[PDB]
This record gives C-alpha cells, structure tokens and sequence, in this order.
C-alpha cells in the first residue's frame, strides 16, 4: 500500500508537471492543440511544429 | 526550475543584443555629424550673391 501510495503521488506529480508548462497562454506538450505554427518569412510562410503530448 | 525557464523566455523576448546597438550608435554618431557639416554647406549657400551686386 505504501508504494502504491507513492506511485499515485508520482503519476500526480507528473500530471500537474505538464499541465503548468506554458507560455504567453500558448503551449506545446499540453496536449491543447495539435501543432504551432511561427513565422518564417516576409510573405507569410510559416515553421510547423507538431505537438508532443507529455 | 519552471521559474527560471519563464524568466529566461521574457528575457529573451525583451533584452536587447548591445552589441549591434553599439556599432548603430557609432554609424549614428558618424552620420550626425556628417550631417551638421552638409547643414552648414547649406547654410553657407546663399553668401555669394553679394559678390553679384
């Protein structure tokens, strides 16, 4: 039971962990949004970067 | 470690590389005076035409 306990710690530690990596309101390993866009050039290109769900 | 990371992301969204702003303020400084010279050209334009009359 005592290493069930801490192993439900853990796994809570790790959900709050990523769920508060964020920034400007935006994130990446959340899970939120698929992807990210950035801006790459003068006409409007942008820099796709895809999500990693942690 | 979360702390850190934010403040180093407003950082790098804030500061200023000095070393550019250095080398712009010397081509400024350079281009104001330049300019204060090309000024005084100007205004030394218009003396000669006392020589006309």
């Amino acid at each position: 039971n005592a290493l069930k306990s801490d192993f439900d710690s853990l796994r809570d530690q790790i959900t709050k962990a990523a769920s508060n990596a964020k920034f400007n309101g935006v994130s990446i390993a959340d899970g939120t949004t698929t992807k990210l866009s950035f801006l790459a050039n003068s006409d409007g290109s942008a820099f796709t970067v895809t999500a990693k769900t942690l | 470690k979360l702390q850190d990371s934010l403040d180093a992301g407003v950082g790098n969204l804030v500061d200023a590389d000095l070393a550019k702003e250095s080398a712009k303020l010397q081509s400024l400084q350079t281009k104001q005076q330049l300019g204060v010279q090309a000024l005084s050209i100007a205004n030394q334009s218009s003396s000669s035409i006392l020589s006309l009359f």
